[PDB]
C-alpha cells in the first residue's frame, strides 16, 4: 500500500525546488558525483505542479501513501536497442510501480506498460506568429514545401517523438525540416518570434501552455480539432497492476466533476489566446 | 465467435441508409474519391446499409485483430444511462444494457467516456478527442453555457440535449448545474436527429450535444451555429465487458492509429 513513484521536471507539469512546505511534497533526486561514476547523493528536494496536484488527489482518493523520487537516466522514456529508460524504465525495470508526469501515452509504451485513462490532451500540434495560416501538421505547406515561395521555415526539437512521428508518416517533410532543427522549445519561441522560423512543431500541451503566457500574445497554436495523432498525458504503471481500475476510476471522476478543469485553471490556462 | 457489434445512427460516424432491391449497398465514393466502405447492419428488424466514421473504425479493427463481425443498431435507439427498476435494482438502457447483457460484444459508436460507465465496463484508449458545444438556429444569440438565458432558464427560451445519453449524466450529476438540468429534464428528446430538427423548426431553441456531431451538423446546413467553445472536453471509446480477451489489442491499434495517421484520415474523410 506504500508505493514507489517516479516523477520528472518539467514545468509546470512537475516543478521541482530546493528543500518541504505549503503545496510541495518531497521528492528525492540521486545526484552523481562526476559523469564517469554511479556513486552519488540522494538530494532531498520538493516537488510541486500540475501533476503533483494530480499525484496528491489520487492518493487521498485511492488511498496509498508514496515515495516520491525524481528520475535521473533520459528523460520521459526512450527505447534503445529495446533498453527502456526514463520514467518509462522505471517502471518496466520495476524500480516505481508508478510514473507520474508529462508522459505521453503511445503505442510502444503501452507494449510495456500500462496507462491509466488520459489526464491531459495532447498531439502534434503548431505554434506560429498571430497572422500565419496554417491547418495543421498535415497542411500542403509542410507536406511539399517547395510547392510554395518562399518556402515555409519550420521545424521541432530532435530525437524525440514528434520528429519520430514526422519521419514515419511524412518522409520527405522529416527531410525537409532538419535544416530547421530547435535546440529546445525555448529557442524556438525566440526564433518565431524575430522572424526566423515561421512555424514551430511540437507537443500540443506545451505548446498551448507557451501560447497562453507568450509576452505579447503573439505566439498561437492551431485549433484543437487539427492535432494531430492525438492522445493524452497519462498515469504509466506496471503491466497487470492492481491499481489500474482505481486510478482509471479516480481520474474520470475528478474530469467528470470539475476537478480537472480547477487545476488546469490553476497551472496551465494562461492570460492569452 | 463472431463479434456482435452494436451501433447507434450518429452521423458523422454512423451513416444508416436503405439496401439496394437485391439487399447489398450501393457502391458510392466520397467527393474526393475515396471508397466508402458499407456493411449490413440489421435495425429495427430490417436489414439496413451503415457506413461513416466508426464503421472504418471497425473494419480497420477487425482486420488488425482478424475477427469477423455482425452489426447491429441498438434495439431502444440510446446511447445508455443506469436507470432505477420499479426494486432496488438498476438496469443500464441503450448502448450499455446490450453489451451487459450480451446482445452485443461490442459498442462500436460515439460513446463517451465517463466514470459511470466505466464502473461496469472497459473502454479503449480514445478514438477522438472532443466535447460538449451548443447549437442554436442563426438569429439566435447566445454567450454559450454561461448565457443567462441558460444560467437562468423559463419556458420562453427551451434547450435541452438528448435522453439516456452522457450529457444528461453530465447535467444530472453536478450540483451546480442543478437549475440547468430540472429545465432540460422537461425537454430532452429521443435522438439527436429530432432536436437537430427541433432547432431548425425553431421548436428547440438551443441542443447541448458532442462537438464532433453539431459543429459537423453546422457545416451542412447553413441555417444552425454552434457557440464555438467547448465547455467540456470529452472523449469516444469502444465498450467491452471487463472479461473481453480483445480489450488490449483495441487499444493498442487504437494508439498505433493515431500514430500513423488512420486517424487524421478518417478525420478529413467524415468529420472535416
Ligand atoms: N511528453 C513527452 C513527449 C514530448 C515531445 P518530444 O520531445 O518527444 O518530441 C514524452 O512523454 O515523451
Amino acid at each position: 500500500n506504500h508505493l514507489s513513484i517516479v516523477t520528472l521536471e518539467e514545468a509546470p507539469f512537475v516543478i521541482v525546488e530546493d528543500i518541504c512546505v505549503r503545496n510541495t511534497v518531497p521528492c528525492r533526486k540521486f545526484v552523481k558525483i562526476n559523469n564517469s561514476t554511479n556513486e552519488g547523493m540522494n538530494v532531498k528536494k520538493c516537488c510541486k505542479g500540475f501533476c503533483i496536484d494530480i499525484l496528491k488527489k489520487l492518493s487521498r482518493t485511492v488511498k496509498f501513501t508514496y515515495d516520491l523520487y525524481l528520475v535521473t537516466n533520459g528523460k520521459h522514456g526512450k527505447k534503445v536497442n529495446n533498453v527502456w529508460n526514463g520514467m518509462i524504465g522505471e517502471v518496466v525495470y520495476q524500480r516505481a510501480v508508478m510514473a507520474v508526469g508529462s508522459l505521453t501515452i503511445n503505442e510502444e509504451r503501452s507494449e510495456v506498460v500500462d496507462f491509466s485513462v488520459p489526464f491531459v490532451e495532447t498531439g502534434i500540434s503548431v505554434m506560429v506568429s498571430r497572422g500565419t495560416q496554417v491547418t495543421g501538421l498535415s497542411d500542403k505547406k509542410f507536406q511539399r514545401p517547395h510547392d510554395y515561395s518562399p518556402p515555409f521555415r519550420f521545424g521541432t526539437v530532435p530525437n524525440g517523438s514528434t520528429e519520430r512521428n514526422i519521419r514515419n508518416n511524412y518522409p520527405y517533410m522529416h527531410q525537409y525540416m532538419t535544416r530547421f532543427n530547435q535546440r529546445g522549445v525555448e529557442d524556438a519561441l525566440v526564433s518565431l518570434k524575430t522572424g526566423k522560423l515561421d512555424a514551430f512543431i511540437y507537443d500540443a500541451a506545451v505548446l498551448n501552455y507557451k501560447a497562453g503566457r507568450d509576452e505579447g500574445c503573439k505566439l498561437v497554436t492551431i485549433g484543437s480539432g487539427y492535432i494531430f495523432a492525438t492522445t493524452g498525458y497519462g498515469i504509466a504503471l506496471q503491466k497487470g497492476s492492481p491499481w489500474k481500475r482505481q486510478i482509471d476510476l479516480a481520474l474520470l471522476q475528478f474530469v467528470g466533476d470539475g476537478e480537472m478543469e480547477e487545476l488546469e485553471t490553476l497551472w496551465l490556462t494562461g492570460i492569452c489566446h | 465467435t463472431r463479434l456482435k457489434i452494436v451501433t447507434i445512427h450518429q452521423e458523422p460516424f454512423v451513416y444508416v441508409k436503405p439496401t439496394m432491391s437485391d439487399g447489398t449497398c450501393k457502391e458510392e465514393f466520397t467527393v474526393n474519391g475515396d471508397p466508402v466502405k458499407k456493411v449490413i447492419c440489421t435495425g429495427p428488424t430490417v436489414p439496413q446499409c451503415c457506413y461513416g466514421f466508426c464503421i472504418d473504425l471497425l473494419i480497420k479493427l477487425a482486420r488488425t485483430m482478424n475477427f469477423t463481425y455482425e452489426v447491429h443498431l441498438v434495439a431502444d435507439g440510446k446511447f445508455g444511462t443506469q436507470e432505477r427498476v420499479n426494486s432496488n435494482k438498476k438496469e443500464w438502457n441503450g448502448m450499455m444494457g446490450e453489451l451487459l447483457s450480451g446482445q452485443a460484444d461490442m459498442i462500436v459508436a460515439p460513446l463517451t467516456i465517463n466514470n459511470e460507465r466505466a464502473q461496469y465496463i472497459e473502454f479503449s484508449k480514445p478514438f477522438k478527442y472532443q466535447g460538449l458545444t451548443i447549437l442554436v438556429k442563426k438569429g439566435t444569440r447566445i454567450t454559450g453555457i454561461n448565457d443567462p438565458r441558460l444560467r437562468n432558464p423559463s419556458d420562453k427560451f427551451i434547450y435541452a440535449t438528448v435522453k439516456q445519453s452522457s450529457v444528461d449524466i453530465y447535467f444530472r450529476r453536478q450540483v451546480e448545474l442543478s437549475t440547468m438540468y430540472r429545465h432540460m429534464e422537461k425537454h430532452n428528446y429521443e435522438s439527436a436527429a429530432e432536436a437537430i430538427q427541433a432547432v431548425r423548426d425553431n421548436k428547440l431553441h438551443a441542443f447541448i450535444w458532442d462537438s464532433a456531431v453539431l459543429e459537423f451538423e453546422a457545416s451542412q446546413k447553413c441555417d444552425l451555429v454552434t457557440t464555438g467553445e467547448l465547455f467540456f472536453r470529452s472523449g469516444f471509446g469502444i465498450g467491452m465487458r471487463k472479461d473481453s480477451p480483445w480489450k488490449q489489442n483495441v487499444s493498442l491499434s487504437i494508439l498505433k492509429s493515431h500514430e500513423n495517421g488512420f486517424m487524421e484520415d478518417l478525420d478529413k474523410t467524415w468529420v472535416r
